[PDB]
């Protein structure tokens, strides 16, 4: 699990199973050095709105 | 492909100061883009890599080697991901001729 990766343990609809959580800076940060904007994230996986 | 768009932005700055550090072309120069449409979004990552073929070709100026076309993701670090459909693909791009 290097960083930003993880095993989840995740109850499927019959049994459990070992999903790997993955997680990644997905655009460069550094948009401005002085820039204020926060990190919008844009989820996948089937998204609910809840 | 927003994402893909300013991912490809930025390694191409970073691709350009790596390998040619006197031009400053991706670093400082505005330039104006355009994608077709038609694709299904999930493909569309597949055509990042000739985002940057075009913003690099444009950038030296140097126009891109005849008859090839290329497809692929890309994470602000020039590795490939896997793409799918490949089996419809080939056959329209051979209608065409294309051979690299």
């Amino acid at each position: 699990t290097p960083p930003g990766v993880v095993m989840g343990l995740a109850w499927t609809a019959m049994g459990g199973s070992t999903l790997f959580v993955e997680t990644s800076l997905r655009r460069p940060q550094d948009k401005d050095a002085k820039g204020d904007k926060d990190g919008s994230l844009e989820v996948t996986g089937q998204l609910g709105e809840v | 492909m927003k994402e893909s768009a300013r991912i490809a932005y930025t390694f191409a700055r970073a691709f350009l100061m790596q390998h040619a550090p006197a031009n400053d072309y991706l670093v400082t120069s505005h330039i104006h883009l355009h994608v077709p449409e038609g694709a299904t979004p999930k493909d569309g990552p597949s055509a990042g890599c000739t985002i940057v073929t075009a913003l690099l070709s444009l950038a030296m100026g140097r126009p891109v080697r005849q008859n090839l076309a290329m497809t692929g993701e890309v994470s602000l670090t020039g590795k490939i991901l896997p793409v799918g459909g490949i089996k419809e693909k080939t056959i329209a791009a051979k209608r065409a001729g294309v051979t690299c």
